[PDB]
């Protein structure tokens, strides 16, 4: 419905309607059906629901551990946590190794190739380029492919998830460096009122002496 | 402008313009350009089959009120 | 009032256009008060003409000592710094402008002449001092308004003259500025023919409230632009220019300092360290931009 | 007559294509008509070729913006 | 990027003068394909060898490269390379450019977060205007 | 009110800033005619990069009364141009600035008159009557669509900045502050930063509140901020950091050249005087 970075646009009232509806194994449908949604693989706002609440913790209890997985885990995660989490595809496993991917280039300029061959379980150059590729085929992935640093070139990230919360420290942290490279940026301009301020009257001043020279 | 000379389109837009009997085409031309959107630059100024230098006076070609200072000139202006 | 001085009295203003204090005094015009449609296409009719010399009539008024400078800019023409009274031909401009200009309450007249040397100047050059000359005994009040487009590109600042020139007749008294310029060999022969026949107006600058208000807000989202600039690979070619010029210059001041364009070594010293200065500062607002975007550290 | 008459033409229409560079193609043609009134009946079509002639000699040139209107070149 | 039997049912709509194909077999509309193929791979990415291109390609190293040079042939490629090393390069785009790529890049990503919670807090929009003019 | 909230044209052009003082002469033109705040029209024209709008310059227009409505004096602004078309031809009619409430249906008939000189023109909205601590310029652009049946335009916002010129961006810092040059340089960068700073200071704030309370939780409000801070010293690359060793270097020694320039012109001062008293120079 509403658009801007998301899964499939019909999720959002979509699985409204459906917890609101469907539940237990009409829950479990509901959240099998959420499972394909990428740009919203955590659900703040839609766990708002006391519907996602027993989704969460019913039946569906493994589904809330997945979905905290989305806000907070990897998908390396369920390479140890194999069990723990709900089932899921293929595709869905490899969106999750997506998950924690992109959360890597999200740390750094560029995460080597080894990094996710190995803490999401990717043997071989293929299979890794290939999910490589379609996570920048979805675009979230700006940059290229940083081969030489065996890392992948990152010029812009669409947002992962919802990602459940830092949320609050998250953004005070931000208010905090902000206001560091202000500060920083702001003593620089005030040295500014300082130096060529002072080499307006420096100058003036020095004039003032060579003009007086004269007579 | 002293001198009230014509410049002429090639369809025949003569436009009556105060200029100077030592007044500079090259400025005429700016005049042209600065009245009729048309600029002057393929406004291209011929004297009777033979051009008039962009950089000269009109006087200098014995310019005066009903003479004609030639566009071949452009329609988008006008 | 803020507004009092945009206040076009036409009444006022073509009063004392009538008033012709310049021919009981031709130091009169002690004042230029401009509004800065001057700086506006001046400026950029000069830097959007690449190299194209311009002219024409300016939009203005007078006003106690003042010549009053409501309009000047380019033309996208040629032929300026060498026309036989070039200006003159953009008149048509304001041949139809300032007239339905009326239409809207721009009761206003023709008061100047638009231009600008693009790269080198808004002035008028040997022919153009014919231009000046022959004019201002044709249309006093007159004005050289002189402001140059690259120089105020590697300056910073406006360095703007009125310069009302000495009528034939009239020599430069006490107050006689003549801004000597660094002239190509085209028209510095006839500047030294005429360098010092004109003399400069007070050229200050009139606005309203809203003026200042619009300028801050403009700087309060440019400066995203201002850390945006990579202008040292702008005109690092212009300094390799000014490398060779100033090379030349000293060359120059050797020859002139030799055995006996007044001390070109001192001159060129000067220029030097100026353009210099220039390429610095440059590098200064890059490297600005540089050390504060790429000390960012995570 | 016909030899003759296309010389002085010829001249006549390249001197006024360098002069203005009409240069349209139609509106060209048609103000080329009013400036010869009075010589005789030309061909409408051909108007085509008359531009086309002063193309070739690098007389006046044809422009981006239309079939017509076109640039003076040289 | 689609493959071979993606779209060899594309075979049905091509034409028997069409359908009887090239000299090295990738007919006319394969190779065509892999002008298509490898321009995205091309306009994508940074940088990669032949064997690893090729085996990508499901194809020789030798092919890869040698048709690299034949793509260029064109003149149609931008790019550059090591026959040695056997590589070719994106390019980082790096300094200056990634500078403002990235620059007027979170430009448009603030405004957008920006004007999203605008108009989904129009009423904070104005709570925040008013601490602003505080500010 | 018959608004259509639309999209963009083809809108680039050139700026220099009395235009937009020219927003504000008008306005005075108008008033010191009319002896009130007068709702005027003014030739906007501005700047098209990409999907970015800057609407930048439009001076004094002719605003009629029809009864109710602006008028642009339609054939009157036609002779206007031609009257500068001729020397201004580097400016097109993007739109009409004006000068009163919001935008109002005599607004819209005058941005419907500037869309009947071209098919998508821009709308500017000025007031020194109006209350805002913004700029206050209001940018309007054009859709065609199907809605209801009925087959309509459409009119919306779109947001700018200013000129980027040399000369342009002196005076703006002169006439700002009217006293040192960087610093009259620097200011243009503390200006757009301090607006910005404003705009990211109200998302600071707002977003504060996301965590703090009654204010609405979106997963969509920092996540961005995790973009930023991988958004950190762009080019660590030691690529830049050769490249500025080399920027810094030539400049440097250009620097290093003008020690050469100004204690020369010291010397060669030097020598004069040495001709002068000690010698006959
Ligand atoms: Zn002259």
């Amino acid at each position: 419905m509403a658009g801007e970075q998301k899964p499939s646009s019909n999720l959002l009232e979509q699985f409204i309607l459906l917890a609101k509806g469907t539940s237990g194994s009409a829950l479990t449908a509901l959240i099998s059906q959420v499972l394909e949604a990428p740009g919203v693989y955590v659900f703040g706002e839609l766990l708002e629901l006391a519907n996602v609440q027993e989704l969460a913790e019913g039946a569906n209890a493994a589904y809330l551990q997945l979905l905290n997985l989305f806000a907070y885990g990897t998908y390396p995660d369920y390479i140890a946590n194999k069990e723990s989490l709900p089932e899921l595809s293929t595709a869905q496993q490899n969106k999750l190794k997506h998950l924690t991917i992109v959360s890597l280039a999200s740390r750094m300029k560029c995460i080597p190739y080894s990094v996710l061959l190995k803490d999401l379980e990717m043997r071989n150059l293929r299979e890794l380029e290939d999910l490589i590729i379609e996570a920048v085929y979805t675009d979230i992935i700006q940059g290229k492919l940083d081969q030489r640093n065996q890392l992948l070139e990152v010029d812009f990230c669409i947002g992962r998830d919802i990602r459940k919360k830092d949320l609050s420290a998250i953004a005070r942290t931000l208010q905090e460096w902000c206001v560091g490279c202000e500060v920083v940026l702001s003593g620089i301009e005030e040295q500014v009122s300082r130096a060529n301020q002072h080499k307006e009257q420096q100058l003036g001043l020095k004039q003032q002496i060579e003009s007086e020279v004269a007579n | 402008g002293s001198m009230l000379i014509k410049v002429k389109t090639l369809t025949g837009k003569e436009i009556e313009i105060d200029i100077e009997p030592t007044d500079k085409v090259e400025r005429i031309k700016e005049r042209v350009e600065e009245k009729e959107g048309i600029p002057p630059q393929q406004q291209r100024l011929i004297y009777s089959g033979k051009q008039m230098n962009d950089e000269k006076t009109a006087a200098d070609y014995k310019i005066m009120g009903g003479s004609v200072l030639h566009l071949v000139l452009a329609l988008r202006g006008g | 009032s803020i507004d009092e001085i945009y206040k076009y009295d036409k009444k006022q203003q073509q009063e004392i256009l009538a008033a012709k204090p310049w021919t009981k005094d031709h130091h009169y015009f002690k004042y230029c008060k401009i509004s800065a449609l001057a700086l506006l296409k001046m400026v950029m009719h000069a830097r959007s003409g690449g190299n194209l010399e311009v002219m024409g009539l300016m939009l203005g008024k007078v006003d106690g000592e003042t010549m009053i400078i409501m309009d000047s800019f380019a033309l996208p023409v040629e032929g300026t710094e060498t026309r036989v009274n070039a200006q003159a031909a953009a008149y048509e401009y304001m041949a139809a402008y300032i007239e339905n200009a009326k239409q809207v309450g721009r009761l206003e007249n023709a008061i100047g002449w638009y231009h600008s040397h693009p790269g080198y100047g808004c002035w008028l050059s040997g022919i153009d001092v014919s231009t000046q000359m022959l004019n201002q005994q044709f249309q006093e009040p007159f004005v050289a308004v002189v402001i140059d487009p690259t120089r105020t590109i590697s300056a910073g600042k406006v360095n703007l003259g009125a310069f009302r020139t000495y009528p034939k007749g009239y020599k430069p008294p006490d107050e006689g500025p003549s801004e000597y310029q660094t002239i190509p060999l085209n028209k510095i022969e006839d500047f030294g023919v005429h360098c010092k026949q004109y003399y400069a107006l007070e050229v200050s600058y009139f606005k309203s409230s809203l003026d200042r208000k619009l300028l801050e807000l403009l700087w309060n989202k440019y400066w995203v632009n201002t850390l945006s600039s990579s202008s040292l690979l702008t005109n690092a070619d212009y300094t390799t220019g000014q490398v060779f010029d100033l090379s030349e210059k000293l060359e120059q001041s050797e020859a002139q300092l030799g055995r006996g364009s007044e001390d070109k070594l001192a001159k060129a010293t000067r220029d030097s360290c100026k353009t210099t200065i220039e390429a610095i500062h440059g590098l200064m607002s890059q490297v600005i931009k540089d050390k504060l975007f790429n000390q960012i550290n995570i | 007559v016909d030899e003759d008459r296309k010389m002085y033409l010829q001249a006549a229409i390249v001197r006024i294509m360098k002069a203005r560079k009409v240069l349209r193609h139609n509106a060209l043609i048609q103000e080329v008509i009013s400036q010869s009134r009075a010589r005789f009946n030309p061909s409408i079509s051909m108007i085509k070729k008359c531009i086309e002639v002063l193309i070739d000699k690098q007389y006046i040139e044809r422009s981006q913006a239309s079939a017509d209107e076109y640039s003076y070149v040289a | 990027i689609i493959r071979g039997n993606q779209l060899q049912e594309f075979a049905a709509m091509l034409m028997p003068h069409q359908k009887a194909t090239t000299a090295d077999g990738s007919s006319i509309l394969d190779r065509a394909v892999i002008e298509h193929n490898l321009l995205s791979a091309s306009k994508l990415y940074n940088n990669i060898t032949f064997e690893e291109l090729g085996a990508l390609l499901e194809i020789p190293a030798a092919k890869a490269e040698k048709i690299a040079s034949q793509m260029i042939t064109e003149g149609r490629m931008n790019g550059f390379i090591d026959q040695i090393d056997g590589i070719v390069h994106f390019e980082t785009r790096e300094a200056l450019p990634t500078w403002d790529k990235q620059i007027q890049s979170l430009c448009f990503q603030v405004n957008n977060l920006l004007e999203k919670i605008s108009q989904t807090a129009p009423e904070w929009t104005a709570q925040a205007m008013e601490a602003q003019m505080a500010q | 009110s018959v608004m259509a909230c639309g999209v963009t044209g083809s809108v680039s052009v050139a700026l220099h800033p009395l235009v937009i003082l020219n927003i504000s002469d008008h306005w005075i033109r108008m008033r010191s005619q009319e002896g009130r705040p007068v709702q005027v029209i003014g030739a906007l024209i501005g700047k098209q990069e990409g999907r970015n709008i800057e609407v930048m310059n439009s001076f004094e227009l002719l605003s009629h009364t029809v009864e109710e409505k602006i008028i642009i004096d339609k054939e009157y602004y036609y002779t206007k141009e031609e009257q500068f078309k001729q020397v201004f031809k580097e400016l097109e009619f993007l739109g009409w600035y004006t000068t009163g409430g919001p935008p109002d249906p005599s607004d819209i008939h005058v941005h419907k008159q500037v869309c009947e000189i071209i098919e998508s023109p821009l709308f500017l909205k000025l007031n020194p009557m109006t209350k805002h601590t913004d700029l206050p310029v209001s940018v309007f652009e054009s859709v065609i669509d199907i809605i209801n049946g009925e087959a309509t335009m459409l009119f919306a916002e779109l947001t700018y900045t200013l000129a980027t010129e040399e000369a342009e961006r002196i005076g703006v810092d002169h006439v700002a502050r009217m006293t040192s040059t960087v610093a009259e340089h620097l200011i243009a960068q503390h200006s757009a930063i301090k607006m910005l700073h404003s705009r990211v200071k109200l998302i600071l704030e707002y977003v504060k509140a996301s965590e703090a309370g009654e204010v609405p939780f979106n997963h969509e409000i920092l996540r961005e901020a995790y973009a930023l801070c991988h958004c950190l010293p762009v080019l660590s690359t030691d690529k830049f950091k050769t490249d500025f060793y080399d920027q810094c270097n030539d400049v440097g020694l250009m620097a290093y050249l003008g020690t050469i320039t100004k204690t020369c012109n010291t010397m060669n001062q030097f020598v004069n005087k040495f001709n002068v008293l000690y010698d006959r120079q």
